[PDB]
Order: structure tokens, then sequence, then C-alpha cells
């Protein structure tokens, strides 16, 4: 229910040091 | 895909990188979507052939479809140095961008152009003279009101054919005789 | 001793001059606690240039 | 708000039951209970009941019983009903100073620890001390080991020379490594 | 005027609005910059009368005017929902005292507003829009009783309340269902510093911290607030200190610093004692007594040397005010604490000193509870020293070292184990900037 | 200004003698008619007020009180408002003539400083500093700016007072970093070296007071001994055996006023017969110096015990650092004095914990304590990030 | 409490300089006993 | 329930889209780290000598070579502008023929040298 709901939020909340690290390879 | 990265990612070899960044557009054609920005990694790269592979596989998965996003990602590629990059992204482009032009899409004009500009260009390359000349006929391919489908959702399915004369091409600088390939896609309007 | 030009400390109870010698170490956190002083004064200047 | 009713040994109990708690030795608790109090000293100075846990946590908690082990030998609670946690309280009393002449003493005439265990037999303290495992010659307890060194568990960090250095290594090799 | 009021509060709505469409960052944020500003308008005279018209209309808003209570009469089912819930929030803010004076009125009317059509559907949506707080700051205020005959029964609202916050104990599902949380455990934490015994803390403990980040660090502190005062009777004093340590580092309070912060120093200074530390009140001449500090002074005055009639003196004369603040528990035990540290100072330095003349503070103080008094000092160790009574010599020891053991490196281990506090940190804010700038 | 503040000081602190009391306020009983000292010469006399400052002719005259020089009269008000208003109608116009004239630039400054001037006899602590901010309206010189410096400190040190002063004293100087060229870095660093040394100086300007001597001195904001004693003592009290046995071992500085005062018989002459590494001699020289030194002047009392037991400490080090082992009772006992008392202090110094002193009562004996790995070097350690790392908590404490 | 002392180790305590004086004499005195 | 199986399904994606990355990186990492290597190795010995004229611009300037010859040239990206120093005699690949390095102060040249005792061995009296 509101189970399968928020499990984006883990996901959502993820999206992010992904990111840095993309920020990272460039700055690599 | 993620095998295939890191292969390619970590390999010696560029074209095995270039064309498993390639190959990548495939595995990962149903979505285009975030290939830009997937090869927006690989767009920028120390290594050419890196944003070399990048222009084909993100230009073969929007080929029938949009994404000026995913385009203009290339441009400053089509910018890369290298004809021979910017060729590809020439006709990488071109791959995406029959039928879709004129205030559609403006930029069209600028990329005929940008061919033209390198076709008129004595100094851009034969690399990119070729891929313009290429791209551009490539949009004007079978009088130009014809497209290129795959996986073609008009059926849902996918089209092996569709897929091989980009395969075929892929290796061509390589072996030159072979873009005819390319034919298969061509679909009519 | 006193004045450190020997290197040796004095027993009372024994009554005896005890044994000592020259050396400490070498200046480390001496040199490391000016950069441990020297850091956040301006970051923290910085951190509040931020601020 | 009970004041809907209220009742008087209501103090003499938890006051047992503190010097209960207090017997049962969980400190916090305990106190915290004096915490959970309602009314503390308002409740707590108005009861000598509840008079003995503190005065004897003062005694008690730092470790001097003196007083204290006499104070509930003089209990009129001890004296009343709670001889219950008295003797073991006397024992829970002594195993403290146990460990503190233990840590006091490495050697103590059997005579002292047993002045201090306030026993009269000593067999009553040699019964303890070698309880306790502790070296006895004539007429002395004895810390050879005032402590339990070693033993099992507690290891493969905290002591590990270069391994944690090493892990501390790996560690810092991955602030190295995780670095990405 | 009441337009300019309400002005505001159709920013307030226009920002809500935002978070309507999806858009709290702004709004939240906004909102708490909104319940700074609302300071400003207050009141509720033609606000409301203008709200409740300029909105929409719902029983709701009707059920509200018996809060208002009032007569304008005059002349003059979207939009009108949460607004009227983030006006419900403003309802609870025209309870601060601001607006209000019973609102034990309110409190009926908070469940009242709480419960009905609220406290139901909002787990990701409401963004901590309940404030518990000024749910429970309302009754807080109330808790003056003294007079309800607690509450209703004993107490049960309160009981129901930390059941209603345990109700949403279970609604922190941590869907997010967070924030606003641990103020529940807050006022549970007060409220066993009410009455009840922390240790079910331990529970929430047990739970979790407020997790995490959007909290706010006052909260954060706030919970290491009472957070410390768990391991106060818990008898921890580093973590305690420690939420001290990490409540008034970095919680942000100036004007809730004064009172307030005054409290956590309170306590705080109470820590030192507890390690019988003592630091130089000489800064806590400062912002302090006046009406905090210096019976804890008085206490370090003493606690300097821990003259247990001076000692108790102090005491004798704060209690009350140690009872004002239930530090009172405290310090029964320092006493001798610090009459075994002078006992451990500037007397130990001999690798002796004898029975007597050990005992001589003693001699000064007691007899062969000496005994006791150095084994109850010993006993903690606290001191390192030992005795033979059989010799009658106090043997009282080095403490003596270099850091060729791991001891240091045990330090460095420490500095190691930090090398990734702002190192990590780094990493962990790397993104803003850079992965927004992508946007 | 000078004698003033200090024969306000002194008798201010009359305690040991009448003499202290009355030798002091005998020139203010004089010097209020010499100078127009009342309107601080009025609080002045509600300065050592409610102890013995409690005999006036118009604040309060009262039994307690040893000091009726405390006293005044209406007439030196009057002779002062005379004074005063003589002084101020004799600049008033001048001034203005100088305003009316437009007459001169720091020439107009001029009769201003002498209308601040006044206020410093006066004991005005007001218009001087109104007058030299028209003064120094009219400064166009930092010499005008060295009198802000002048003005300044005879304002403060008129009371002996602080910060502002100070500030000023930095402000004044921070204006042109100059200091007078070669000079006023003196009358800073003096002045600053009695700033600081409210209470303190203690390392900070004591050398600074030791080190530029005598480049100045004010007469009514100092004397040259001042300096001198005032630099030796702390400087002294602070500074190395070396810098000390470098310096105080002597100077011609020092080889001119030595026991030229006798003034001092003790500062470094009681310590350096006590860095002759002596017990007893000292043992009274301390005492001896201090209420000859502490007591007597203004922040050497008013720091007082800061001094007292370092030294008192102090040679215990050369006494340990002579002694790994050490009896105390040889120390304690053999040094002529309360063993146990001597070495409660003594034990005061345990917590205070500068001993390395491994010290028995039982037994007597003293032992010592070293630097080694730990130092403060591998020592310190700790702490020092950890103030970083809590300003790094700190800094994590902003993201937003 | 005023303004700005020297701060801090805190005040600590008073009366021990003539104390000590007092004892200087006494001490010596006691040592003039001697 | 529901459009999330449509919708919350399609999230992992993201997640494995997320997951790749680090990976590239530590490639990439290691790739600079490895290609960080020569790219101090540019630098090497058997180099010529001139005089830094003058910077054109950062890793730009006119020189001066042992031949005489000034072109334009790089100079080290290891200096920057402070680190730069405006008139040096300097190091020159041969061929690459760029700025490899300034070269601390050059003294004997003619002139006919200087007078040098360090440390005399003549003490007075």
């Amino acid at each position: 229910e509101q189970k399968i709901q928020e499990t984006e939020l883990k996901i959502r909340s993820k999206t992010e040091n992904v990111r840095r690290l993309e920020a990272q390879r460039n700055a690599l | 895909v993620k095998r295939l990265l890191h292969v390619a990612v970590s390999d010696s070899n560029d074209d095995v990188r270039r064309a498993a960044v390639i190959a990548l557009g495939f595995v990962l054609l149903r979505d285009y979507t975030t290939v830009p920005r997937i090869v927006q990694l690989l767009s920028k790269s120390h290594n050419a052939h890196v944003r070399c592979g990048t222009a084909f596989a993100l230009g073969i998965a929007c080929a029938g479809k949009g994404l000026q996003s995913a385009i203009d990602v290339l441009d400053p590629l089509t910018k890369d140095p290298v004809d021979f990059v910017r060729q590809a992204a020439m006709i990488a482009l071109s791959m995406i961008l029959i039928q879709q032009t004129e205030k559609l899409n403006p930029q069209v004009a600028d990329i005929n152009k940008n061919f033209l500009s390198v076709i008129t260009n004595k100094h851009q390359e034969g690399l990119a003279k070729f891929g313009a000349c290429v791209a551009q006929g490539i949009m004007n391919a079978g009088g130009r009101n014809v497209t290129i489908q795959l996986e073609n959702a008009d059926t849902g399915t996918l089209d092996t054919k569709s897929v091989v004369g980009l395969v075929m091409f892929s290796q061509f600088w390589y072996w030159f005789p072979l873009a005819h390939f390319l034919s298969l896609s061509f679909t009519p309007t | 001793i006193l004045d450190k030009i020997f290197y040796g400390v004095l027993d009372q109870g024994n009554g005896w001059l005890y044994v000592y010698e020259t050396p400490n170490q070498d200046a480390t956190y001496d040199s490391a606690l000016e950069l441990v002083g020297q850091l956040n004064k301006v970051v923290d200047q910085l951190f509040e240039k931020a601020s | 708000n009970h004041k809907l009713s209220e009742s008087d040994k209501k103090s003499k109990l938890i006051s047992l039951y503190l010097l209960n708690l207090l017997s049962q030795n969980n400190t916090t608790k305990f106190h915290s209970e004096l915490q959970y109090l309602d009314k503390h000293i308002k409740n707590l100075e108005d009861d000598s009941l509840l008079s003995y846990p503190i005065k004897l946590d003062r005694w008690l908690m730092e470790g001097s019983y003196q007083k204290a082990w006499d104070l509930l030998q003089s209990g009129s609670q001890n004296i009343s009903e709670f001889d219950s946690f008295t003797d073991i309280l006397k024992s829970a009393i002594r195993d403290e100073i146990a460990k503190n002449t233990e840590l006091s003493y490495d050697f103590l005439p059997l005579s002292n620890i047993k002045a201090l265990l306030f026993f009269n037999n000593e067999k009553e303290t040699e019964k303890f001390a070698l309880e306790r495992n502790w070296p006895i010659v004539n007429s002395k307890v004895y810390f050879n080991n005032q402590s339990k060194e070693k033993a099992d568990y507690e290891d493969e960090m905290m002591h590990e020379e270069d391994q944690k250095t090493n892990i501390i290594e790996k560690a810092m090799d991955y602030a190295i490594s995780i670095e990405n | 005027m009441a337009s300019t009021a309400v002005m505001m509060d159709v920013d307030s709505s226009g920002v809500n609005d935002l978070h309507h469409s999806e858009k709290k960052y702004a709004e939240e944020d906004q909102v708490q910059e909104l319940l700074k500003v609302l300071n400003e308008i207050s009141k509720t005279t033609l606000t409301l009368d203008p709200r409740y018209i300029w909105r929409s209309l719902k029983d709701l808003s009707s059920l509200r005017n018996q809060e208002l209570l009032n007569a304008e009469t005059l002349c003059f089912k979207t939009i009108e929902v949460t607004a009227e819930i983030n006006c419900f929030m403003h309802l609870l803010v025209q309870l601060f005292l601001w607006d209000s004076k019973e609102l034990e009125q309110l409190v009926e009317f908070n469940r009242k507003v709480v419960i009905p059509n609220l406290l139901c559907y909002y787990n990701l949506r409401s963004l901590n829009l309940i404030n518990a707080k000024l749910w429970f700051y309302i009754y807080l205020s109330h808790e003056t009783l003294a007079r309800s005959s607690e509450e209703i029964n004993s107490d049960n609202q309160n009981i129901i309340l930390r059941s209603t916050m345990m109700k949403f104990l279970k609604i922190a599902s941590l869907k997010h269902d967070n924030e606003t949380k641990a103020m529940l455990i807050n006022l549970i934490l007060r409220d066993f510093l009410n009455n009840g015994e922390v240790d079910s803390a331990s529970d929430f403990i047990s739970k979790l911290e407020y997790p995490h980040t959007d909290v706010s660090s006052s909260l954060e502190a706030r919970y290491f607030f009472y957070l410390s005062k768990i391991n106060a009777i818990q008898l921890d004093y580093s973590t305690a200190n420690e939420y001290i340590i990490a409540a008034i580092r970095k919680a942000p309070h100036n004007s809730k610093s004064l009172g307030f912060l005054q409290q956590s120093n309170k306590l705080h200074c109470c820590i030192q004692l507890l390690m019988g530390d003592i630091p130089e009140l000489s800064f806590f001449h400062q912002s302090n007594m006046q009406k905090s500090l210096l019976p804890y002074y008085h206490l370090t005055k003493a606690v300097k040397l821990g003259d247990l009639k001076k000692f108790t003196s102090t005491i004798t004369k704060y209690k009350q005010l140690l009872l004002k603040d239930d530090t009172y528990q405290l310090c029964v035990r320092l006493r001798s604490n610090v009459i075994k540290t002078g006992i451990r100072i500037i007397s130990l330095t001999y690798k002796k000193i004898s029975l007597r003349d050990i005992c001589l503070k003693l001699n000064l103080d007691s007899e062969q509870t000496v005994e006791y008094m150095v084994s109850r000092a010993i006993r903690d160790g606290v001191i390192e020293a030992k005795i033979n009574h059989e010799d009658g010599f106090i043997e009282t020891t080095e403490l003596l070292n270099i850091y060729d053991s791991e001891d240091p490196q045990q330090v460095f281990d420490e500095r190691i184990k930090f090398a990734n506090q702002l190192h990590d940190e780094y990493l962990v804010s790397m993104r803003y900037p850079e992965d927004k700038k992508t946007q | 200004n000078y004698e003033v503040s200090e024969k306000a000081f002194l008798l201010t602190q009359s305690k040991v003698s009448i003499e202290q009391r009355k030798e002091a306020a005998e020139f203010v009983l004089a010097k209020i008619k010499e100078e127009e000292m009342a309107p601080y010469y009025k609080y002045l006399c509600e300065e050592y007020l409610v102890n013995n400052g409690q005999s006036d002719l118009e604040h309060d005259e009262k039994s307690d009180s040893l000091n009726e020089w405390i006293k005044f009269d209406q007439e030196l008000y009057n002779e002062l408002c005379k004074k005063n208003e003589s002084k101020i109608k004799e600049l008033n116009e001048k001034i203005q003539k100088l305003e009316e004239d437009d007459e001169g630039e720091l020439e107009q400054a001029q009769a201003w400083i002498n209308l601040g001037e006044y206020y410093a006899q006066i004991g005005d602590k007001d218009n001087a500093e109104k007058t030299l901010g028209k003064s120094l309206s009219k400064a166009i010189s930092t010499g005008a700016k060295i009198d802000v410096m002048l003005t300044i400190a005879r304002l403060g040190f008129f009371y002996n007072d602080q910060l502002y002063v100070k500030e000023k004293l930095e402000a004044v100087n921070s204006m042109i970093e100059k200091g007078g060229d070669w000079e006023r870095r003196n009358r800073y660093k003096t002045y600053y070296g009695i700033h600081c040394l409210a209470v303190r100086n203690f390392k900070e300007a004591a050398k600074l007071l030791v080190d530029s001597l005598a480049t100045f001195t004010s007469i009514e904001l100092t004397s040259y001994e001042s300096i001198a004693t005032y630099a030796s003592v702390t400087g002294l009290f602070t500074l190395e055996r070396t810098d000390l046995k470098s310096k105080v071992i002597d100077s011609p500085e020092l080889l001119s006023l030595i026991s030229t005062t006798a003034a001092l018989q003790s500062i470094s002459s009681l310590t350096i017969s006590l860095y002759a590494s002596d017990y007893a001699s000292y043992f009274p020289y301390l005492l001896e110096t201090y209420a000859n030194v502490l007591i007597p002047c203004k922040y050497l009392n008013r720091h007082a015990d800061f001094f007292v037991r370092e030294m008192r400490r102090k040679v215990y080090a050369q006494l340990l650092e002579s002694y790994k082992t050490l009896s105390l009772k040889s120390m304690a006992s053999a040094f002529g004095v309360s063993v146990a008392f001597l070495d409660n202090d003594l034990g005061k110094f345990i917590p205070n914990k500068q001993l390395n002193c491994v010290i028995d009562r039982v037994n007597g004996i003293v032992e010592t304590n070293r630097p080694d790995n730990k130092n403060a070097q591998y020592h310190l350690l700790v702490k020092q990030g950890d103030g970083l790392l809590t300003k790094l908590q700190k800094y994590g404490a902003a993201v937003r | 409490q005023t303004n700005i002392w020297e701060e801090n180790w805190d005040d600590v305590e008073v009366d021990d300089d003539f104390t000590n004086e007092l004892k200087a004499e006494l001490d010596r005195y006691k040592r003039e006993n001697q | 329930y529901f459009k999330l199986k449509k919708l919350e399904k399609e999230y992992e994606l993201l997640t494995l889209q997320e997951d790749y990355i680090k990976d590239e990186q530590r490639h990439l990492k290691r790739e600079l780290k490895r290609a960080q290597e020569e790219v101090k190795r540019i630098q090497s010995v058997p180099l010529v000598i001139g005089q830094f004229l003058e910077p054109i611009d950062q890793n730009t300037g006119i020189v001066s070579s042992t031949t005489g010859m000034s072109y334009v040239v790089r100079i080290l990206s290891t200096l920057d502008r402070e680190l730069l120093k405006p008139s040096m005699s300097v190091a020159l690949h041969r061929h690459s023929n760029a700025l490899v390095d300034i070269l601390p102060p050059d003294s004997d040249s003619s002139i006919s040298v200087m007078g040098e005792n360090e440390k005399p061995d003549v003490t007075y009296a």
C-alpha cells in the first residue's frame, strides 16, 4: 500500500551522492 | 549494461569502450530517456573515442525520437576537436533528426548548415564533411520523407533489421564499403 | 644542571647526583599545533565569511 | 492527583522497596525512582524509612559504610520488617569493600578485612575471600592479582597493534579508499 | 491593516499555495520564517472575520468561532482546505497566549482541530506542519496545574496525550513521519521530568533521535537536553554533557538562549560537578546567575574545596533553587568526592603518605572509616594508591607513564576516527551546489 | 595627575601606615590647592570613601576614616570654579578668537589642549575629551594625535583607567603607525604596559614595559622609576631566569636606579638573591618586596597574589631540577620554615600541578616529573584539534 | 564583579602573603626558635 | 498500491542509474592517477638552458635559449603567477622545447665571477 509508496523516498533520497560523484567524475 | 559499462569504462582499447559505449544504446534502446544523462558522464571524457562511442548509442536511442536535450549534449561534441568524433555526432544527431526539423526543431538548419559549413569548410575533414554530407543526406534519405524506427511503438515490437544497418555501419572508417546497411530502418511516413 | 649546563639530578635522600642526559624530542606537534592553531581561524573567518 | 486516597506505609513500602531497589543494586533506577517520585524531599526527608537509603546511598555509593552498615543494623525498619535485605545488603555492602580492599590492599590482615567485613569469625571472611578466590596466607588476605586481567573477550580491538592500526590503516586506507 | 495582517497571511497561504502544489522547503521554511514574523500581525480581530470570509467556509471554521467567541455579523472546497489546516496551524498560533490565555478552552479545540480531518491522511503530506509542541505548548501552560485534579483523572488527557503522541508514535511510521516526534518523547521526557522515571527513554532511545536532518537542531539539542538529563540520574556524565556538548554546541538559540539555555547550562554546569571538574565559572560569571549558575558556582566555590558544610551551606542556601531546577539530587555525592579529590591532590604526591598523615586529612575528618573512606576512595579508582594498615602506610601511586603505550595512538585513533568527520562530510555536502547547479 | 592618581591610590590603599594615607593626600591636600582637583578629587574623596576615605567637608566626614585629608571646602570649588571659569573664560574667547580669527589650526587646538589640560589639573573627565576631540578636530598633526595619546593617557591614567583609553591608545596609535617615530610607541607601550598591566601585563607588556626606557615617561602620567619598578617586577616575576639573568641580572638602567629608589631593594634584587637559589633569604624578601612594592603601586597591589606563590613555587622547580630526589623534609624542615604550612600551599601546587614535584608529607621527600615523549607536545595534541573539531563541527554546524 | 580583571583560576583565594609573612616571621622565627 | 506499480517500479532504474557511477569514478579516479603519473615524467633531465624573458600568458611566454632561440613555448603548469618568475635562467625541452622549470639564479658567468669565501678561515686579531 503506502508500503509501496514511500519506498521511492529511499530511491528519492539516494539520488544524490550520485550527483556528487557526478561532480566527482567531473572533479576527476 | 553495468558490466558493459565498466568493461567499456575500464578497458584499455578505446573502440572497445567506444563500441561498448555504443552497444549500450541497444540494451539501452527502450529507454533513450536517461541515456543522455547517462552518456552525460561520457559526454565528458579525457577520450574522444568515449565521446565518440557516446554519440551513436545516444543518437541511436533517440533516432526515431526527440530530446534536443540529448541532441544538444552532442553539439559541443559536434565541435569535439576531432572531426571523426563530431563526424559521428553529425550523423548521430541526424539519425535522430529526420522529419523533426523547422521550428519544430530550428537548430536543424545550423545542423544542416554545420554540415554545409563543414561541407563548405575545406579544413573540416572528410571525416566531418563525410559524416555531414551523409548526415545531411541521412536527413534527406529516401527523399527525406522516410523515417527510422526500431522496437516500433506502432507495433510495440523490435525490428532486428532496423538494428542491423547501424551495427553494420558501426565499423566503417574501419571498412568503408558498409553504410548501405543503414537503409534498414528507413521507414515510410 | 640548574642551568642545564649538565644533565643529572640530585639525590637528597640518597645524597647523590642521579643520572640524567641531554635530549628530549623533535619539535613536531610544535610544528603541528601552529597549523592546528592556524587553520580554523582563517577558516572560522571563512566559515563566518559564508554565513 | 492522587490525594484521592493516600496512605502512610506507602512510604514504608517504597522505603522498603527503594531499600529493596537499593538491595536490588540497580542504582539509577533506584535513584531515578526518587526522581520518578512525585514529591521527593517533601516526602523523602519526612520518612526515615525513605531517609535510610539516601543517607545510606551517601555512605553506600562512594563506599564508606561505617555508620550505614551500623545504621541498618539499628534501622527501625530493619527492626520492623526490613531485615530481608539488611543481611543481603551486608554482603552486598562488603563485596564492594571486598573489591575496595582488593583495590586498597594487595595484602590485608585476615583480621583487618574481617574487621572491615564486620565479621566475627574470619572463616566467615575466609570463605568470601576464597569465594572471591583471594590469595590468602596465614592471618592475611592477599591480592596478588587484584583484578581479572586477560580473560578472553574484549579483543581484536583495543590492543591490536598494527592489526587495528592496519585495520585503521585499512580504515584510513578506506578513508583513502571510500574516499570516492 | 487587518488587510495587511491578512496580506501577510495571504503571502503565507500564497506560500502555502507553493506547498499546495508540492513545494514545502519553501512553505515549511517559509512557514518557519512565517512563524517568527507571525508575532507581528498576531491578534485575530479582522484577520479572521476577514479570514473565515477570505478563504471559503467550513463547519470546522464555525466550530473554530467557538474559540473566537465574538460578534461581527456585518454583511460582505479546495483553496480552503489545507490553508484552513494551515490556518488551524495558525489557530494554534492564535493560541500562544498570543491571542489567548486559557487554552484549556483550546485544549479540546486542539484535539477537535488535531483529531478531526487532521491527524488523518497527512503522513508524508503534512511535513511536521503538526507542531506537537504548539499542540502541547498549550497543555504545557496548563500543566501549571496544580489545579486540574490532574487531569481529568490521572492525568489521562496527558496519558491520552502520551498515548496520543503514542498514537503518533504509530503515525511515526518513518514515512518521513518523524520531525515533530521526540518532542513527544521530549514531552514524555519532561513528563518523566514532571513525574515519570525516564528509563523507558531507553526504549525511546531504542527507537530514534529525531531522525534526522530537517529536525530543528533546537529540538535536536532539546532532544539532547532532556537526553542529557537521562544520563543525569543515569549517571552517565560525559554523554549527558556530550548531549549538552552536542546541544549548546550548534543548537542555534539566542532569544531562546535566555531562560532556556541557562537550563541547559545549569545541568551543563552540573555536569563537570558529576566529574568534579569545576571549569572556571570565571566565564559562568557571565550569562548565568544572575538567575542560574552561582549556586553552581557556590557549589563549585564549595566543590573547589568540596567542604561538606560549606558545600552543604550552598545546598542549605540554594536547595529550593536546586529544587527549582531539581539539580538537588546532584552534589549529594560529589561532597566527599571533592573531599576524596583533595585527598588525591597535593597529597598522594608521595609514594604514600602514612596511614595517619593521610588519616590526618581524615584526622581532619574521621578515623578508620579512613579504611572505608580510603577504600571508599580507592574503590572508585578516581585516585590511585594503596595501603597496608598492617603497614599503616597509605601508599599513593605514581600515575606515571609515557606514550610508549597506544594511549596516544588511541587518541590518534580517536583523531583517526574523526579523520572522516569533516572529510566524509565534505562529500556529505559536496552535492548541494554541485548537484543543484546541474539544475 | 600622576602623583595625584597615585597619592590617590596610595591613601586609597592606606592599610599599613597612616603615612600610606598621610603622605599621599598630604600632597593632594596641597595638590588640590595646586590644581583644582575637586571634580574628581570630589569623587576621589568618594574614591577611598566608605573605608577610611570617609572624612570630607563636602562628601563624608566620618571617624572610621583615618583620612580626613579626603576633606574639601567649597572654596576649593569657588577657587576651582573661579580657576575653572577663569581658565574657561580665558580660553573661551581665546579659542573663540582662535575660532574668530580662524586662528591657527593646531593653534586653535592649542588653547583647546590648554582647555583640555585644565580638566587634567581639574580632574574633569569631560570637556578635555571633547576639547581634545575639537583639538583633534583641529589636529593636522599626528603630533596633535600624539597629544590625543597624552590626553587619553591623561584621561585614563588620571583615574588609572582602562580600556577606552587603551583602545584610544590603540585608536590614537592606530592612525599613523609611526609611534612618535621612535617614541610614542614608548608612551603606547608605556601606557600599554600599564593598560595591559590592568591588572595583567603579566607576560604581555611586562617585556614591553621593561623594554623601552627611559625613552619617555610622562610626569603627570608617570615617573621613570615607575616603569622601571613596574616593568621590572612583572617582567621579573614573569620572564625567564635567562631573560632576567640576561636583563634584570642588571641593566645600566638598573645600575642607575639600583637602590637609588630603594623603591625596590628587592624586586629582582632579592629575586636574584632568590635567583641565587636561596631558600630562606628570599622567603621574607617576598613580602619584603611585596609590601614595599605590590601594596605600594596601583596594579602592583591590585593584582596581588599572582605574584605571591609562583616564585614561591618557582624556586622549587630549581629545587626540584636540582634534585630528582629531594627530601621535602630537607626542603621544608632543613629550610627552617613551617614544613606543613609551607607544604600545604606547596601542596596547593599539586592541584595547580605546576609541580613536577613528587612529594611526601610523611617521609617529607620530593621527586620530579618530566615531559618525555608525552611532553605537552605529544600530549596537548588531543584538545587542540578537538576545539578545531568543534569549530569543524561548527563548520558543519553551518550547512544550512 | 567589576568588569575585566585578570580573570581565571579563579580569584583563587587570599590572605596568604601576610599569613606567609606572619610565618615568614614565624617559620623563620620558628627557625629563629631553631 | 497501484500507480506506483507503474510509477514506483520505474525508480529502481534510477537506483541502478545511480549505482553505475562510482564505478566509472573509481576507474576515472585510477584513470587520473595512472594518467597523472607521466604528466610528471613529462619533465626529465637532459634539458637545455635559456633565460626566461617574459610570459605571453600563463603556460606561455618568450624565453631565451643558450642558442639564443626565443620562441612561444610552454612553461610549468606547475607554477602559476606568483609561482611564475618573470626573468629566469630556465629549463627547456629540446624538441617539446618548452619551459621545464626555472633555474635558481645562475652566478658565475663573465664578468669573471665574484669573490666567494663561504665562512672565511681568518679570525681577526
